[PDB]
DNA sequence: CACGTATGCTATAATGTGTGCAGTCTGACGCGG
DNA sequence: TCCGCGTCAGACTCGTAGGATTATAGCATACGTGA
RNA sequence: GAGU
C-alpha cells in the first residue's frame, strides 16, 4: 500500500479508477472526518485509504451505496 | 573573412542536373560586394550586392 | 466560466464596435507629470477604467460605499482595476484598410475569393491602378485594370456608365457587391464542361470556399477594415521602473503611428487637401495598420533606435516565444524547486534525499496549517515568524508533513514518461538532493554535476496520481519495449561479477559447507576466497503446476561467493541463475525472471539488496587502475615494421605508374585495417587468458583477473574496442570530410601520441561533439512533430469486436534472429482462430492475449505466421481498443482503457533518436566501419532456395545472378527457413538452385567495392551514344597504351549529349543484335553515370563478361546523424526520387507502343476488360517481362516504393507493415528496441484522412476530403436508411499536415504554421468543440485522458443529456 | 513596378511644373480670393521643396514619409497665409511654414510618454549650453556645472534632465540571447500574492470572531466605526446615527473594547511579537 | 500553480486547512490569448455549455 | 487672475529619397507566369 | 507544365549582466479651471 | 556559461 500499490490495483483493476475512489475516500476521511476501517498506524488519509482498498473494504459501488444511504436517512428525517 | 577575391562553387546546386556552378565574390573592406556566376546554360551574369 | 465550445470567425466592423467601452482618439498615454493617463489617450481611465480599485481619478469616490458609480466630474467608473487587461476599445478609420492577414496570408484568400491576383490587388490598394467595379456597359468588364491614362480615355467617352475606383475603398466595394450565391452556380457550371485536374482543383477551392462562406456568415467586406480594436492597457503596459524610467510594449508605439497619421488624414479631409496628399496619408495609415497588426509580413518590419523590428500582434501569438507554445501548452509552477543531484547507495528504490532548507520552503502552508492546528501558532504571521526562525518545535511538524508524501523528481530532457519519477522524500542536511542509482538509468542522470527539478503534489488526487502511477516502484519495464529499464550498471555489476566469478583453487578448493552462510562465514573469517571451487548445498524453490511452490535440496558444484549471494536470492528462483559468473546480461534476466516468477515487492526488495552487495563487494575488492593493468603485445613493432614494409611495396608500385592512386589508397587502407585487427587479436589473447600461471598439480590456464579486463568483460564499464586504444593499437581516424586518413596511428593511450597523431585525433573527436550540441534539435523536432501527430489517440473501448488484424511473421534480418515472431507478437490480441499446420483443430482461440505461455507454446508447435489484432485494423472511433493494441509493456499486462496510447507512442519512438544524437557524439571519436561483404559463408548444411532470382551460366562455368534484389535461404531437413542472406547483382553462386551445400562452404562469392554490369548474351561489343567528350572521356599510357573510357552523367556532361542515353549494344559476328532469349528485346545494357569501362569497342564477349564497373563509394559511419532524415522522410511521407512502377489492378499484361523510346504500357484484364495505359522514360529498365499474369501491386521496375501507392494498390496492411519494417530497419541498425505497435499508432494518425469519389445522402459529394471516422459513422446510418451510399478512397498523410488535418483549430494553430491556420478557421466560421488533449491543456482543464477519462466521460452524458 | 509608397509618392511630385515669380503672384491673387485651382498648382508645385527640407530634417523622430505629411501641412498654411502683394518671394516664406510645422510635430510624437513644447525648449537650450560646456570642459557637463552658466536653480536642471530619461521597451531582451526580456523578470507589483491576500483573510476573520468574544454593545460600537461589519465606516461622532447618539459614550466604548482585545493579543502570543509586523 | 489566480489562493487556503481541495478555473493567459486575437479583428468568442 | 499648456508667426532665395546597414543559412513545399 | 520566388520550419531545462542615443528657435497671444 |  505504502511501498507498492500492485495489490490495491489487483482489487479494482483499473489505476486511474484506484487513483479516483481512494481520493473520494480520502476526501472523506480529511473532510467528514469519517472514521477508518483498518487501525491508522500513523499514516495519512491516502495510506489509509489504499489499505482499505487492498483488504477489499472501499469500492466504488460501497461508496455510492452509503452515499444514498445516509442521504436517504436525511430525506427521511427532514419529512 | 579576409577583403580581397574568392572563387567557389556549390558542387550540384540543382541537385537535378548536379551541374558545378563556379563563382567569384569581390569582398572589400568597405562597400558594395561584386559577384560573377555561371548558370547552367553556361551563362555569365553579374550581381551587385 | 465553463463553457462548451469555441468559435473563431471575421470580425464585423459592428462587432468591434460591441467590444469596444471607447473611442481612442489621442496618442496621448499618461501627464508627464501626474502620471496618470490622458483624456482619450491609449491608457484612458475613462474608457479603460480605473487604475486602483474602486477609486475614481479625481478621487471624488472611493472604496465599496460607491459601487457601480461614474464620476460627473472626471468621467470614471468606479469599479475594479482588473477591468483594465479586460476591456477593449476602438478606432475610427477615416479610410477602410485591408486585413493583412487575409491578403498576404497565402492563399490570398481575397483575392482567391474576387478571382483576382495578388499583384493586381496590391496595384489597386497603393493607388497605382484603377478597378472597374461595375462597368454597366459590357465595353468594359468586371475587375478589369485601368491604368492612370487608361482611366482618362474612357472617362470622357463612356463615363458614367461605367464605376471605377482605387485603393481599399474600390476592393471593398468589390467584395460587397458580390454575390457568392449567384457565382457558386455559375462556376459549377462551368465545372462540367471540361474539367482539367489544375482547373478543377482551383474551382473546387473556390466553390468551398463560397460553401464555407455562407455557411459561416462571414461576410466579405468585412475582410477591409473599417473599425480597429485596441488591446486593453495592462495587455500593453507602460510601467514605471524603480530607477524613475518606464519601460512599454512595442504595441504602443505602433498604435501611436496608427493613431498619428489616421486622425491626420481626417484633417486632411477636412481640409479638402490635394489628392495626392490625401492618397500618401492612405498608404501611410495601410502601412502602419500592417505594422500594428503583422510586422515583417508586407515588407521591411518598422524598427526600434535598437535596429530590432518592433514586436507586433501576430508576433505574441506566433511562433515559439508566442502565446501558445511558451506560456499555454507549457508554464512555470509554484511548489517547485531544483539543485544539483548526489548518490544516496542507502536508498530504497522508493526514496530520494532531500534537502532540510528545500523541503521546508516548498511545504510551507501544509507546515502553517499543522502548526494552527497544533495551537503552536495563534495567526498565519505568527507561523511565517516561527518558520523564519526555523524554531525546534517546525523541523518536528516538517518532518510530521513530509512522511507519505510523494514528490515528482523531473531531469531534464523530458523524453520519456520515466524522465518524471515519484519517490517518498526522506529529508537530510545539506543542500544536494540525493537520487536512487538503479533509476540514474530512466533519468540519463550522472552524478559529474547533474542538476534535478522537484515538485509537490499538493491535492489528494495529485498525492494518488504520484503514488500509484509515477512511484518509481511502480514504473520499472519500459512502455518502449517490455524490457526493465531499472538494471544495476557500473560498481554494482563489477560487485556481482567479482564475487560469482570462479579462480583455481585459491583459499580451500574442494571444502564442503552446510549452507551458504557457513560460506559466509568461511569467508569473512579468512578461510576461503570468494573464488574457491566449493561444493555446497543450497535448497532452490521452484514454482510448480499450481500455485503452491515447490521446494527441492541438492549438492551444488558452486564457489563460495556465488553461495553467499544465493542469500539475496528470493526463495522460487532457481540456484542455477546465480550459479554461473554473473556478468550485467545476466543480471537484467535475473531481474526478468525473478519479475515474471514472483511479480512487484519482491523484484523491488531483490534489486536494493543487489545493490547494496553488489557496491560492497565492489569496494572489497580493492579494484583499481594502474598503468601496468595496460598490457601491451610484445609483437606490436614487428607487426609494425611488416606492415609498414607492405605499405612501402604499393608506394613503390605506385611510383612505378601501374597501381592508379585510387586502388593504392584502398589497398594500403585494407593493409592496416588487418594489421589493426591482428595487434587487437594480439592483444587481447595475451590479456583475456594471461593468467597461464596457476597450480595444484602443476601450470594450468584460467581467464585473467586484470582489473581493466574484468570492468570490460562484466560489462560494468569500457569494453574491447576501448581497451585496443589503451593497450593495443589506436588504428585509422576519419577526416572531418568522412574520408579516412591514409596513415593510422600506430600509438596506444599508455605509450603516447605525438603531435601529429594527436593532431589527426582532434578533427574526429570535435566532430562528435558538435554533433552532440547541433544535431539534438532535429531529432527533437521530429520527436515534437510525432506526439503532435498521436495526441488525441486515448484507449476508448474494451473490445472494439472486429475480425481484423495483421499477419506477423518472423524477421531473420543480415543472419542472426534479430526479432523472433515470439518476440514481434508477445503480448498482441490473436485475431481470428489460428491452429496448427494440420486445419483439423482449433489450437488458439479468438481474443486471447498472448502470455509468455503461450508464446513458449508457439515455439513447441512451430507456429509459420499469425494474424495478430492491430490498431490500425481497430474500428473503434475517436480512439482505439484495449485489445486491438494488447499489453501495456511498462505495465507487463493488459492496457487499462483510458490511457493516453499515441504520446506514449511518439515518445517511445522519438528518445532514442534525441539521446543517441548525443551519446555517440560527446563520446563519439575513433572511426570504426566494417563493409567488407566479400562472401557468404553457410553454417547449417541445407539445400540452397534461391527467391526472386533470374541467374545465367557463364563461360567459366559458375551461376551468375542478373537480378537486383536475390535473396539466400537455408532449408533444412523437414523444410523451414532458418539463415537468410543478400545476394547482390552480379554475384558468383558456387552451387544453384536445390542443390545441396556442407556446412562452413562458401556458396556465394562477388567483389564489395563494385557494382558490375553483366550480360545476358554473348556476340561483341557496339558503341551506341558513346561519343568522346560529349558523354564519356578517354586517358591512355605508354608504349602499348591501355585507355579506359568513364562515362559523364549530367553533372560532368554538356548540354549537347543531355537527351542522348550511353549504352554498350551487344552485336554477333555479322554486325547485327543478339535478341535476348525469348523476348524482342536486342540486347542493350544502359550504363549510368562515372562507369568505368575496360573493354573498348569491337571485343568479342561471352554471356556473363563485366561490361562496365560502377563505382560503391560507400566508406560511411552510418551511426544516427543519418538514419533520422531516413526515418523522418517515411513519417512524412514523401515519395523518393525514382519510385518503382507498379500494376495498378490484377489482368494480363500487354506492350503497345514506344514514342521515341518512351514506353506506353496497353494493359488489358481480364474482366476489366477496358484498357489502361501508362506513359515510362525510356532509361528506366523494367525487371519484369511483359506477357503476364500481374497482381495489383507487382513491382514492374526496381527502385523505392512511395507509401502512397502501396496504399492505393495493395492496401492499409501493406503500407503499414512497410512503414514498419523500413523504420525498424534503421532503429535495428542502431541496437535500439521499440515495439512495431507505437509505429502502428502513427501510422493509424497518418491514414485520418480520406477523400470521398462519388456523393452519399449526405452533402459529401465529389472530392471532400474527410476523416474515416465520420464518413463510417455516416455509413452506418446508410446500411440502416439505405439512400445512395457514399463511396470513397484513403488517403495516406504525411504526419505535418495529418497534425493540421484534425477538426480541432486550437490543436492546429498551437502546433505550427499559425498565421494561416487562424485565417482559415477564422474565414470558415470553424467551432472547436474540445475533445483533444491539446486543447484541454490550453483552456487549463482536465485532461481527457488517464485519470481525467473518468470525470470526462461523467461530463460527456451530461453533455448527451441537455 | 515599383511597390515603395516613398517612391511612387515622389514620382506623383515630380511631374507638377515649378513656378516662376509672376506666376506665382497671379495664381496666389485668385488663390486668396478662394480658387480651387490656384492653391492646388502652387501646393502641387512646391511638394518638392517640402520633400528637400523634411530630407534636412532626417534620423531623428518619424521617418521620412511622416515628416513629408507634417511638412505639407506646413506648406498648406504658407499658402492659405501668403502675401502676393509683398514683393518677397513664395519660397522665402514658405520655408518658414515647413520648418515650423516639423520641428513642432516632431516634439509630441518622437516622445511616448508626450513632453509639452515648454518643458522640451527649456531642456534643448539646457542642452545646446551643455554641448558649449563640455567643449571647454573636456568633460562632460554635470547637473550644478550647467546651472552654474545659467544662474539658475540646480533642481531645475536635475528636473529637466530627469524627464530626458527615455523610455526601455518591455520586449526588448537581455543578455544577447533572445531569451527572456523585462517582461520575463517584471514582476506584478500591484496585485500581490497569495501569502498577503490569505493573510488579510485571516486578520479580518480574526478581529469579527474577537467581536463575538467581545462584549454585544462593544462589537456593535467598535466594529461599525471602523467598517469591519458596518457597511460605511464611520468616526466616534458619526456612530450617533447607528443607536448610540452618544459623544463622550462612544469614545469610553470604542477603547473599552480595544483594551480587552490587546490583552487577548498579549495571551494568544502576538502583542510585541506581531509589533514589528 | 500558475495563472488561476482565484484558483491559487483558493487552494494556498484549502492547504493551510488540511483539506487538499482542487478548486481550479481558466489560466490568465488564455484570457489573453484571445484579447490578443480580438485586438487582431478575429471574433473568437466562446459558446457556452 | 494665474499657472500650464497651445497655437502662431517669421518675407533674400531655396523646388525628385539614398545612407546605412544586410549578410548571403537550408531543405521543403506551393503558387503565378 | 517548369523556373523562381516566397514562406515556413529548425530539443529541454538551467546560469550571468544590466542598457544606449539624438534634439527639436524664440517670443506673442490664446485656451481652460478654480476662485 | 551548466548537464545532457
Ligand atoms: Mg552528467
Ligand atoms: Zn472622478
Amino acid at each position: 500500500a505504502r511501498v507498492t500499490v500492485q495489490d490495491a490495483v489487483e482489487k479494482i483493476g483499473n489505476r486511474f479508477d484506484l487513483v479516483l475512489v481512494a481520493a473520494r475516500r480520502a476526501r472523506q476521511m480529511q473532510v467528514g472526518g469519517k472514521d477508518p476501517l483498518v487501525p491508522e498506524e500513523n499514516d495519512k488519509t491516502t495510506v489509509i485509504a489504499l489499505r482499505e482498498i487492498e483488504e477489499g473494504l472501499i469500492n466504488n459501488q460501497i461508496l455510492d451505496v452509503r452515499e444514498r444511504q445516509e442521504q436517504q436517512e436525511q430525506e427521511a428525517a427532514e419529512l | 573573412r579576409s577583403p580581397g577575391v574568392f572563387f567557389d562553387s556549390d558542387k550540384g546546386k540543382t541537385h537535378s542536373s548536379g551541374k558545378v556552378l563556379y563563382n567569384a565574390r569581390i569582398i572589400p573592406y568597405r562597400g558594395s560586394w561584386l559577384d560573377f556566376e555561371f548558370d547552367p546554360k553556361d551563362n555569365l551574369f553579374v550581381r551587385i550586392d | 466560466e465553463e463553457f462548451d465550445a469555441i468559435k473563431i470567425a471575421l470580425a464585423s466592423p459592428d462587432m468591434i464596435r460591441s467590444w469596444s467601452f471607447g473611442e481612442v482618439k489621442k496618442p496621448e498615454t499618461i501627464n508627464y507629470r501626474t502620471f496618470k493617463p490622458e483624456r482619450d489617450g491609449l491608457f484612458c481611465a475613462r474608457i479603460f477604467g480605473p487604475v486602483k480599485d474602486y477609486e475614481c481619478l479625481c478621487g471624488k469616490y472611493k472604496r465599496l460605499k460607491h459601487r457601480g458609480v461614474i464620476c460627473e466630474k472626471c468621467g470614471v467608473e468606479v469599479t475594479q482595476t482588473k477591468v483594465r487587461r479586460e476591456r477593449m476599445g476602438h478606432i475610427e478609420l477615416a479610410s477602410p484598410t485591408a486585413h493583412i492577414w487575409f491578403l498576404k496570408s497565402l492563399p490570398s484568400r481575397i483575392g482567391l475569393l474576387l478571382d483576382m491576383p495578388l499583384r493586381d490587388i496590391e496595384r489597386v490598394l497603393y493607388f497605382e491602378s484603377y478597378v472597374v467595379i461595375e462597368g454597366g456597359m459590357t465595353n468594359l468588364e468586371r475587375q478589369q485594370i485601368l491604368t492612370e491614362e487608361q482611366y482618362l480615355d474612357a472617362l470622357e467617352e463612356f463615363g458614367d456608365e461605367f464605376d471605377a475606383k482605387m485603393g481599399a475603398e474600390a476592393i471593398q466595394a468589390l467584395l460587397k457587391s458580390m454575390d457568392l450565391e449567384q457565382e457558386c452556380e455559375q462556376l459549377r457550371e462551368e465545372l462540367n464542361e471540361t474539367n482539367s485536374e489544375t482547373k478543377r482543383k482551383k474551382l473546387t477551392k473556390r466553390i468551398k470556399l463560397l460553401e464555407a462562406f455562407v455557411q459561416s456568415g462571414n461576410k466579405p467586406e468585412w475582410m477591409i477594415l473599417t473599425v480597429l480594436p485596441v488591446l486593453p492597457p495592462d495587455l500593453r503596459p507602460l510601467v514605471p521602473l524603480d530607477g524613475g524610467r518606464f519601460a512599454t510594449s512595442d504595441l504602443n508605439d505602433l498604435y501611436r503611428r496608427v493613431i498619428n497619421r489616421n486622425n491626420r488624414l481626417k484633417r486632411l479631409l477636412d481640409l479638402a487637401a490635394p489628392d495626392i496628399i490625401v492618397r500618401n496619408e492612405k498608404r501611410m495609415l495601410q502601412e502602419a495598420v500592417d505594422a500594428l497588426l503583422d510586422n515583417g509580413r508586407r515588407g521591411r518590419a518598422i524598427t526600434g533606435s535598437n535596429k530590432r523590428p518592433l514586436k507586433s500582434l501576430a508576433d505574441m501569438i506566433k511562433g515559439k516565444q508566442g502565446r501558445f507554445r511558451q506560456n499555454l501548452l507549457g508554464k512555470r509552477v509554484d511548489y517547485s524547486g531544483r539543485s544539483v543531484i548526489t548518490v544516496g547507495p542507502y536508498l530504497r528504490l522508493h526514496q530520494c534525499g532531500l534537502p532540510k532548507k528545500m523541503a521546508l520552503e516548498l511545504f510551507k502552508p501544509f507546515i502553517y496549517g499543522k502548526l494552527e492546528l497544533r495551537g503552536l501558532a495563534t495567526t498565519i504571521k505568527a507561523a511565517k515568524k516561527m518558520v523564519e526562525r526555523e524554531e525546534a518545535v517546525v523541523w518536528d511538524i516538517l518532518d510530521e508533513v513530509i512522511r507519505e508524501h510523494p514528490v515528482l523528481l523531473n531531469r531534464a530532457p523530458t523524453l520519456h514518461r520515466l524522465g518524471i519519477q515519484a519517490f517518498e522524500p526522506v529529508l537530510i542536511e545539506g543542500k544536494a538532493i540525493q537520487l536512487h542509482p538503479l533509476v540514474c538509468a530512466a533519468y540519463n542522470a550522472d552524478f559529474d554535476g547533474d542538476q534535478m527539478a522537484v515538485h509537490v503534489p499538493l491535492t489528494l488526487e495529485a498525492q494518488l496520481e504520484a503514488r500509484a502511477l509515477m512511484m518509481s516502484t511502480n514504473n520499472i519495464l519500459s512502455p518502449a519495449n517490455g524490457e526493465p529499464i531499472i538494471v544495476p550498471s557500473q560498481d554494482v555489476v563489477l560487485g556481482l561479477y567479482y564475487m560469482t566469478r570462479d579462480c583455481v583453487n585459491a583459499k580451500g578448493e574442494g571444502m564442503v559447507l552446510t549452507g551458504p552462510k557457513e560460506a559466509e562465514r568461511l569467508y569473512r573469517s579468512g578461510l576461503a576466497s570468494l573464488h574457491a571451487r566449493v561444493k555446497v548445498r543450497i535448497t532452490e524453490y521452484e514454482k510448480d503446476a499450481n500455485g503452491e511452490l515447490v521446494a527441492k535440496t541438492s549438492l551444488k558444484d558452486t564457489t563460495v561467493g556465488r553461495a553467499i549471494l544465493w542469500m539475496i536470492v528470493p526463495k522460487g528462483l532457481p540456484y542455477s541463475i546465480v550459479n554461473q559468473a554473473l556478468g550485467k546480461k545476466a543480471i537484467s534476466k535475473m531481474l526478468n525472471t525473478c519479475y515474471r516468477i514472483l511479480g512487484l515487492k519482491p523484484t523491488v526488495i531483490f534489486a536494493d539488496q543487489i545493490m547494496y552487495t553488489g557496491f560492497a563487494y565492489a569496494a572489497r575488492s580493492g579494484a583499481s587502475v594502474g598503468i601496468d593493468d595496460m598490457v601491451i603485445p610484445e609483437k606490436k613493432h614487428e607487426i609494425i615494421s611488416e606492415a609498414e614494409a607492405e605499405v612501402a611495396e604499393i608506394q613503390e608500385q605506385f611510383q612505378s605508374g601501374l597501381v592508379t592512386a585510387g586502388e593504392r589508397y584502398n589497398k594500403v587502407i585494407d593493409i592496416w585495417a588487418a594489421a589493426n585487427d591482428r595487434v587487437s587479436k594480439a592483444m587481447m589473447d595475451n590479456l583475456q587468458t594471461e593468467t597461464v600461471i596457476n597450480r595444484d598439480g602443476q601450470e594450468e590456464k584460467q581467464v585473467s583477473f586484470n582489473s581493466i579486463y574484468m570492468m570490460a568483460d562484466s560489462g560494468a564499464r569500457g569494453s574491447a574496442a576501448q581497451i585496443r586504444q589503451l593497450a593495443g593499437m589506436r588504428g585509422l581516424m576519419a577526416k572531418p570530410d568522412g574520408s579516412i586518413i591514409e596513415t593510422p596511428i600506430t600509438a596506444n593511450f599508455r605509450e603516447g601520441l605525438n603531435v601529429l597523431q594527436y593532431f589527426i585525433s582532434t578533427h574526429g573527436a570535435r566532430k562528435g561533439l558538435a554533433d552532440t550540441a547541433l544535431k539534438t534539435a532535429n531529432s527533437g523536432y521530429l520527436t515534437r512533430r510525432l506526439v503532435d501527430v498521436a495526441q488525441d489517440l486515448v484507449v476508448t473501448e474494451d473490445d472494439c469486436g472486429t475480425h481484423e488484424g495483421i499477419m506477423m511473421t518472423p524477421v531473420i534480418e543480415g543472419g542472426d534472429v534479430k526479432e523472433p515472431l515470439r518476440d514481434r507478437v508477445l503480448g498482441r490480441v490473436t485475431a481470428e482462430d489460428v491452429l496448427k499446420p494440420g486445419t483439423a483443430d482449433i489450437l488458439v482461440p479468438r481474443n486471447t492475449l498472448l502470455h509468455e505461455q503461450w508464446c513458449d507454446l508457439l515455439e513447441e508447435n512451430s507456429v509459420d505466421a499469425v494474424k495478430v489484432r492491430s490498431v490500425v485494423s481497430c474500428d473503434t472511433d475517436f480512439g482505439v481498443c484495449a485489445h486491438c493494441y494488447g499489453r501495456d509493456l511498462a505495465r507487463g499486462h493488459i492496457i487499462n482503457k483510458g490511457e493516453a496510447i499515441g504520446v506514449i507512442a511518439a515518445q517511445s519512438i522519438g528518445e532514442p533518436g534525441t539521446q543517441l544524437t548525443m551519446r555517440t557524439f560527446h563520446i563519439g571519436g575513433a572511426a570504426s566501419r566494417a563493409a567488407a561483404e566479400s562472401s557468404i559463408q553457410v553454417k547449417n548444411k541445407g539445400s540452397i532456395k534461391l527467391s526472386n532470382v533470374k541467374s545465367v551460366v557463364n563461360s567459366s562455368g559458375k551461376l551468375v545472378i542478373t537480378s537486383r534484389n536475390t535473396e539466400l535461404k537455408l532449408i533444412d531437413e523437414f523444410g523451414r527457413t532458418k539463415e537468410s542472406y543478400k545476394v547482390p547483382y552480379g554475384a558468383v553462386l558456387a552451387k544453384g538452385d536445390g542443390e545441396q551445400v556442407a556446412g562452413g562452404e562458401t556458396v556465394a562469392n562477388w567483389d564489395p567495392h563494385t557494382m558490375p554490369v553483366i550480360t545476358e548474351v554473348s556476340g561483341f561489343v557496339r558503341f551506341t551514344d558513346m561519343i568522346d567528350g560529349q558523354t564519356i572521356t578517354r586517358q591512355t599510357d605508354e608504349l602499348t597504351g591501355l585507355s579506359s573510357l568513364v562515362v559523364l552523367d549530367s553533372a560532368e556532361r554538356t548540354a549537347g549529349g543531355k537527351d542522348l542515353r550511353p549504352a554498350l549494344k551487344i552485336v554477333d559476328a555479322q554486325g547485327n543484335d543478339v535478341l535476348i532469349p525469348g523476348t524482342d528485346m536486342p540486347a542493350q545494357y544502359f550504363l549510368p553515370g562515372k562507369a568505368i569501362v575496360q573493354l573498348e569497342d569491337g571485343v568479342q564477349i561471352s554471356s556473363g563478361d563485366t561490361l562496365a564497373r560502377i563505382p560503391q563509394e560507400s566508406g560511411g559511419t552510418k551511426d544516427i546523424t543519418g538514419g533520422l532524415p531516413r526515418v523522418a522522410d517515411l513519417f512524412e511521407a514523401r515519395r523518393p526520387k525514382e519510385p518503382a512502377i507498379l500494376a495498378e489492378i490484377s489482368g494480363i499484361v500487354s506492350f503497345g507502343k514506344e514514342t521515341k523510346g518512351k514506353r506506353r504500357l496497353v494493359i488489358t484484364p481480364v474482366d476489366g476488360s477496358d484498357p489502361y495505359e501508362e506513359m515510362i522514360p525510356k532509361w528506366r529498365q523494367l525487371n519484369v517481362f511483359e506477357g503476364e499474369r500481374v497482381e495489383r501491386g507487382d513491382v514492374i521496375s526496381d527502385g523505392p516504393e512511395a507509401p502512397h501507392d502501396i496504399l492505393r494498390l495493395r492496401g492499409v496492411h501493406a503500407v503499414t507493415r512497410y512503414i514498419v519494417n523500413e523504420v525498424q530497419d534503421v532503429y535495428r541498425l542502431q541496437g535500439v528496441k521499440i515495439n512495431d505497435k507505437h509505429i502502428e499508432v502513427i501510422v493509424r494518425q497518418m491514414l485520418r484522412k480520406a477523400t470521398i469519389v462519388n456523393a452519399g445522402s449526405s452533402d459529401f459529394l465529389e472530392g471532400e476530403q474527410v476523416e474515416y471516422s465520420r464518413v463510417k459513422i455516416a455509413n452506418r446510418e446508410l446500411e440502416a436508411n439505405g439512400k445512395v451510399g457514399a463511396t470513397y478512397s484513403r488517403d495516406l498523410l504525411g504526419i505535418t499536415k495529418a497534425s493540421l488535418a484534425t477538426e480541432s483549430f486550437i490543436s492546429a494553430a498551437s502546433f505550427q504554421e499559425t498565421t494561416r491556420v487562424l485565417t482559415e478557421a477564422a474565414v470558415a466560421g470553424k467551432r472547436d468543440e474540445l475533445r483533444g488533449l491539446k486543447e484541454n491543456v490550453i483552456v487549463g482543464r482536465l485532461i481527457p485522458a488517464g485519470t481525467g477519462y473518468a470525470y470526462h466521460q461523467d461530463r460527456m452524458r451530461r453533455r448527451a443529456a441537455g | 513596378r515599383v511597390l515603395d509608397a516613398t517612391q511612387l509618392y515622389l514620382g506623383e511630385i515630380g511631374y507638377s511644373p515649378l513656378l516662376t515669380a509672376e506666376e506665382e503672384v497671379y495664381f496666389a491673387r485668385r488663390a486668396l480670393r478662394g480658387d480651387v485651382a490656384s492653391r492646388r498648382r502652387m501646393i502641387e508645385s512646391n511638394l518638392r521643396l517640402v520633400v528637400k527640407i523634411a530630407r534636412r530634417y532626417g534620423n531623428r523622430g518619424l521617418a521620412l514619409l511622416d515628416l513629408i505629411e507634417e511638412g505639407n501641412l506646413g506648406l498648406i498654411r504658407a499658402v492659405e497665409k501668403f502675401d502676393p502683394e509683398r514683393g518677397f518671394r513664395f519660397s522665402t516664406y514658405a520655408t518658414w511654414w515647413i520648418r515650423q510645422t516639423i520641428e513642432r510635430a516632431i516634439m509630441n510624437q518622437t516622445r511616448t510618454i508626450r513632453l509639452p513644447i515648454h518643458i522640451v525648449k527649456e531642456l534643448n537650450v539646457y542642452l545646446r549650453t551643455a554641448r558649449e560646456l563640455s567643449h571647454k570642459l573636456d568633460h562632460e557637463p554635470s547637473a550644478e556645472e550647467i546651472a552654474e552658466q545659467l544662474d539658475k536653480p540646480v533642481d531645475d536642471v536635475s528636473r529637466m534632465l530627469r524627464l530626458n530619461e527615455r523610455i526601455t521597451s518591455v520586449d526588448t531582451p537581455l543578455g544577447g540571447d533572445s531569451e527572456k526580456a523585462l517582461l520575463d523578470i517584471l514582476a506584478d507589483e500591484k496585485e500581490n500574492g497569495p501569502e498577503d491576500t490569505t493573510q488579510d483573510d485571516d486578520m479580518k476573520q480574526s478581529i469579527v470572531k474577537w467581536l463575538f468574544e467581545l462584549n454585544a454593545k462593544q462589537r456593535e460600537v467598535l466594529a461599525r466605526r471602523f467598517g469591519l461589519l458596518g457597511y460605511e465606516a464611520a468616526t466616534l461622532e458619526d456612530v450617533g446615527r447607528e443607536i448610540g447618539l452618544t459623544r463622550e459614550r462612544v469614545r469610553q466604548i470604542q477603547v473599552e473594547g480595544l483594551r480587552r482585545l490587546r490583552e487577548i493579543l498579549q495571551t494568544q502570543g502576538l502583542n510585541i511579537e506581531a509589533l514589528f509586523l | 500553480k500558475s495563472d488561476d489566480v482565484n484558483g491559487r489562493t483558493k487552494m494556498y487556503k484549502n492547504i493551510v486547512d488540511g483539506n487538499h481541495q482542487m478548486e481550479p478555473g481558466m489560466p490568465e493567459s488564455f484570457n489573453v490569448l484571445l484579447k490578443e486575437i480580438r485586438s487582431l479583428g478575429i471574433n473568437i468568442e466562446l459558446e457556452d455549455e
